[PDB]
């Protein structure tokens, strides 16, 4: 309250009134009695314990249900004093059910910033907030996450920080669904590095950037209208001062298999369609092209228009930006050309020369113009692509293709080309997002698609999830070194093995030499296999021999599932082959090297499959990502219907399984998770036997919380002390503050009694003391009262004084 | 009991207080002892029977021992002055001033059997003013040594 | 019942001389004959019946040493380990660190109370001008006769 004032309008929306938490905190609780359950219908709901049938429950309702459930389909419910957690890894009870629900509450509240240990969880708010009021960016600025409630400035600051103060490279990994708003935070978060450290004694690029990416990398989806197929990575490089010098942006998969395929309700990049919409005439005759996309197979398989749309005004959008985006008008007709070319070669046909197998190009008609648009030689291309030219021994050995062998080759190349310009393009805007001052440091700002399961995987989602299942190996790992310095900074005894471990299994066989990868890959080389083939080649080889690999089971089509940290997931392989063709024929390859359309030879200098690559690429970011101090943001989807304050169960519990949220909770789970600080344990427990008083009070912030937990009657096993704090494992800190309440009336009522007993065990001590004294006393008195009276007294009493 | 609290220091008190009512320095205290110390005290009219009533107190000539035993006999119950003034310090036990009218009342009646509320009420008025005040116990303690009017 | 001493303490207790002390006193002299005992628990066996106590331990050593007894058997809760941890539970921060104002109204207000006189004279001088006082020591001189 008397805190907040920086945010004051955001507060409400940040944190909550002091009584407000007060007013939580402190109420009734019956841990024995209140639970969470497991519901056929909705997920977990609440409710409380009635009876207990020795293995089973019954369990009444927070809306009014009985259920009788087994043991384990009930789950203990938090303490109140956990009410609206900003760090869910506090809690004492690490459940399914309990992060479920704390989310949902603060978001009730309109709180959607809410910690669970490292991660920085982010939900839709479907609504407008105050919270990237230009008042919080300050306020956010020089504060540890511990001195400001649950945001991602908190994390873009630290970062920030941290990164002057470690003087390390830092990264921020966005990720959610579709639906959860991501862009929105990279956006937001960008901003906030480019105002709180400015040199500007970009902008626009910095946007413009998107417009362009999304002609290539974005399509209609049958879910959105514009749906990313795309990811990026920026590198904010920071100077030596601090004041920023330099960025870099990164594209990824826009899936190469669009390019050349597209589903029946949907469609292909959305350039494309862009382009012949005939906004800028020109570009179509000099394209060589028509503007009905039926002329070309690869991009009106699925639909050519959508009403939501503007191709028309969006050509120019991209148009433009290319231009801010300080593109030379060559390489802006490099782009332009090279983009149709690729069209064309959808085009090239192709038939059997007689009597023999092989194949002959079908005319020279449209070589011509793919040919003439990639500054080639029509005839020299039309060869190469029939007569690959090879080199197995030591020489250079000329073999013949087959009909559907070109098809293929083609559309390998048509992808492989259109991938890696598109890398290029993402370099070239990086380059400009380049200048000459020095650069010391970067912040990576990451921001792609999570693991997604969808009734139907196909290839693109192995590469998007192959890329997640990386990226959380990457986390566990990372979590993993730095548990272990707190055990080594308290002196706890505990020892584990790396977290990342678990998932190597899974890695090994996409990526690795003999893995699904290569087998896809090696496949593409043979000028008459199918997907069957692959398929075969796959199993062959996995199947039975791997753990991870399996054959599908009947519940579309399914060829092979995959055991991914997430879940099992059911790949079908149709198309792959050719997707992944867009092995590349090297011949060609070579007549790109030697173009005289000088972009494109620069494209294929490094040199093909497309899966090729995406490994590449995947692994020159993954290695960026390690020379970095990886910060990670979750960005959450609340429901599919689009509104604000609300929460369908199931589904933020898939994303939070997918997320790596329920994985960071379970590690937790198994060391040792809250974690106390010394004098933070004084105070709030000091009543629960504030007696093992003279010893606890003449005294250490330390010592003292040791020689405190030698009352209670709980399990002394469970918490383990150190340097700076103690170790604690889950639902005892819930024991404690039971006590408290009502584990500190135990607490007390015993530290009590003690004194009690002791006070007047001082009082014998006394009593016994003057037994005597009183006595003395007692008779004393007794006499002169005898004989004060008597003559003979009296007597020497007047006289005593005369002596000497 | 007698000889067995009775310190050398009180018993030459009692020698010298002896000799001084000793007129004749015989050894023996007598009737006419008794008068003319009376008498130098400023006390002139002493009747035979007050004289005779002090005498009658012990069976033989009243000689240094059979004085000191009856006058010890009387005192079976009496300490010298710094001793009585120990008891007080020790209910004192903080030091310097003196004990509250409440405190030694439930003292006296509680452990044992008693010192009796007549007993009682009989010192806050034979021990006063002083017991009202401080319950001055060094005040207390020179009265039941050195005399009441002192 | 059995042990002497005892029996010279109740009378040093009496204070009327009549040798039966009171149910009330009761509570109290089973304080300092070794070990602890709570007040809801002397309450609750013999103590909560008014003329059986009266006629059951308002009376001669013949039922103050059967209660005193009674007693002597739930004593092994003197274990001192869990009431040390249990005071760095209210102020933790470093070493075993109080504050004055915490343990004075949480001993005064909570479960049994604990008259507001009582609490200042358990904490005779070992709580100077800091403010803060250290936990360890307390159950050291609290546990001390």
């Amino acid at each position: 309250d008397a805190e907040m004032a920086a945010f004051g309008e955001a507060a409400p929306y940040l944190r909550k009134s002091e009584k407000e938490r007060i007013e939580a905190q402190n109420k009734p609780f019956d841990a024995k009695s209140s639970v969470f359950v497991v519901h056929p219908k909705e997920s977990f709901v609440k409710g409380t314990i009635q009876s207990k049938e020795g293995g089973k429950v019954t369990v009444k309702t927070e809306g009014g249900e009985t259920l009788t459930v087994k043991e384990d389909q009930v789950f203990s419910m938090n303490p109140p004093k956990y009410d609206k957690i900003e760090d869910m890894a506090m809690m004492t009870h690490l459940h399914e059910p309990a992060v479920l629900y704390n989310l949902k509450e603060r978001y009730a509240a309109w709180m959607i910033y809410t910690y669970s240990g490292l991660f920085c969880v982010t939900v839709n708010p479907y609504k407008w907030l105050p919270v990237y009021n230009p008042k919080v960016v300050l306020a956010y600025r020089g504060k540890k996450r511990q001195e400001a409630p649950p945001h991602i400035f908190s994390i873009s600051d630290n970062a920030y920080q941290f990164m002057l103060t470690d003087r390390e490279n830092q990264s921020i990994l966005i990720t959610g669904e579709s639906g959860a708003g991501k862009t929105v935070n990279t956006k937001r978060v960008i901003q906030y590095f480019a105002t709180i450290a400015a040199s500007g004694e970009l902008e626009d690029q910095i946007i413009s950037a998107n417009p362009l990416l999304e002609a290539f990398g974005n399509a209609k989806t049958v879910r959105n209208d514009n749906s990313s197929r795309f990811g990026k990575f920026i590198r904010i490089h920071f100077g030596a001062t601090g004041k920023l010098a330099s960025a870099d942006i990164e594209t990824y998969l826009l899936e190469k298999s669009r390019v050349t395929f597209q589903l029946p309700a949907e469609r292909s990049y959305h350039i494309f369609y862009q382009i012949m919409s005939n906004k800028k005439p020109e570009l179509i005759d000099m394209l060589l092209i028509t503007t009905n996309p039926y002329d070309y197979h690869y991009v009106s398989q699925g639909e050519i228009t959508v009403p939501s749309i503007d191709d028309q005004e969006e050509l120019m959008a991209t148009d433009s930006a290319i231009d801010i985006l300080g593109f030379s008008a060559d390489e802006k007709t490099a782009i332009y050309k090279l983009t149709g070319a690729v069209m064309h070669y959808g085009n090239l046909k192709f038939k059997q020369k007689q009597r023999e197998e092989q194949a002959e190009p079908d005319g020279t008609e449209v070589a011509d113009k793919a040919a003439y648009l990639m500054g080639l030689n029509s005839a020299e291309l039309l060869k190469a692509l029939c007569y690959p030219r090879v080199k197995v021994g030591n020489e250079f050995v000329t073999k013949g293709q087959t009909v559907s062998q070109v098809h293929n080759s083609v559309g390998a190349l048509a992808k492989a080309v259109y991938e890696k310009m598109f890398l290029w393009m993402v370099i070239r805007i990086n380059q400009q997002l380049d200048t000459k001052q020095p650069r010391q440091y970067f912040i990576g700002v990451l921001d792609i698609a999570g693991f997604e399961i969808f009734d139907f995987n196909s290839f693109e989602q192995l590469c998007i999830n192959f890329t997640n299942e990386k990226l959380q190996q990457f986390f566990n790992h990372h979590m993993f070194v730095l548990e272990q310095e707190e055990y080594k900074k308290e002196g706890i005894e505990w020892e584990f093995i790396d977290f990342g471990m678990d998932l190597a299994a899974c890695i090994e066989l996409i990526e690795k030499p003999m893995g699904i990868f290569s087998i896809l890959e090696e496949e593409c080389m043979f000028p008459k296999a199918t997907d069957t083939s692959f398929k075969n080649k796959l199993y062959d080889q996995h199947l039975g021999k791997s753990n991870n690999f399996q054959k599908p089971k009947p519940a579309a089509e399914a060829h092979f599932s995959l055991v991914h940290y997430a879940g099992t997931v059911d790949y079908n392989i149709s198309g792959w082959l050719e997707k992944n063709k867009d092995p590349l024929n090297e011949t060609v390859i070579g007549l790109y090297q030697k173009s005289s359309v000088k972009t494109l030879a620069l494209l294929f200098a490094t040199y093909q499959t497309v899966s090729a690559l995406f490994r590449e690429n995947l692994n020159k970011l993954m290695a960026n990502l390690r020379s970095t101090h990886p910060h990670f943001v979750r960005c959450i989807i609340p429901n599919e219907t689009k509104t604000p304050g609300a929460m369908e169960h199931e589904l933020v519990l898939h994303q939070l399984r997918c997320n790596g949220v329920l994985e960071g909770i379970r590690i937790c789970r198994k060391g040792f998770p809250s974690r106390v600080l010394y004098a933070d344990f004084k105070q709030r427990y000091r009543v629960l036997n504030a007696s093992a008083i003279p010893e606890g009070q003449f005294m250490d912030s330390k010592k003292a919380s040791e020689k405190l937990l030698g009352s209670i009657d709980v399990d002394h096993t469970q918490y383990r002390f150190g340097h700076t704090k103690v170790f604690f494992k889950a639902g005892l800190l819930g024991l404690l503050e039971e006590m408290r309440d009502d584990k500190l009336a135990e607490i007390i009522t015993r530290t009590q009694a003690r004194c009690r007993g002791f006070l007047m065990r001082v009082e014998y001590r006394r009593m016994v003391e003057r037994r005597e004294s009183i006595f003395c006393i007692q008779y004393n008195v007794r006499s002169f009262m005898n004989v004060k009276h008597w003559p003979w007294m009296k007597l020497f009493f007047k006289i005593k004084p005369l002596l000497k | 009991n007698v000889f067995s609290m009775f310190d050398q220091t009180q018993i030459q008190d009692f020698k010298e207080a002896f000799t001084v009512i000793d007129q004749n320095r015989d050894g023996i205290i007598d009737k006419d002892d008794l008068r003319e110390t009376f008498a130098a005290m400023g006390r002139l009219n002493v009747k035979n029977e007050e004289l005779d009533a002090m005498i009658k107190e012990a069976s033989g000539p009243i000689n240094f021992t059979v004085f000191l035993t009856m006058f010890g006999e009387k005192l079976k119950g009496a300490d010298p002055e710094d001793v009585i003034m120990g008891a007080f310090k020790v209910l004192d036990p903080d030091g310097k001033g003196s004990i509250k009218k409440s405190f030694l009342e439930e003292l006296l009646t509680t452990q044992c059997d008693r010192f009796t509320p007549e007993e009682i009420k009989n010192m806050w008025a034979a021990f006063p003013p002083d017991v009202a005040g401080n319950v001055d116990y060094k005040n207390i303690c020179y009265v039941i040594t050195h005399g009441e009017d002192k | 019942d059995e042990i002497n001493d005892f029996k010279e303490a109740f009378l040093l207790f009496d204070r009327t001389g009549d040798a039966k002390i009171t149910l009330s006193q009761v509570g109290d002299i089973v304080r300092a004959l070794g070990q602890n005992p709570t007040n809801a628990e002397i309450n609750k066996i013999l103590g909560n019946p008014s003329k059986e106590e009266m006629n059951a331990k308002k009376i001669t050593f013949e039922e103050f040493l059967p209660m005193l007894q009674a007693a002597a058997n739930n004593k092994d809760q003197g274990t001192f380990e869990d009431f040390v941890e249990g005071l760095r539970v209210f102020d933790k921060e470093g070493n075993g660190t109080v504050m004055g104002a915490e343990l004075r109204h949480v001993l005064a207000t909570l479960g049994e109370k604990m008259t507001e006189e009582e609490v200042e004279e358990l904490m005779k001088g070992q709580e100077d001008s800091n403010g803060c006082i250290n936990y360890e020591a307390f159950v050291k001189h609290i546990m001390s006769v």
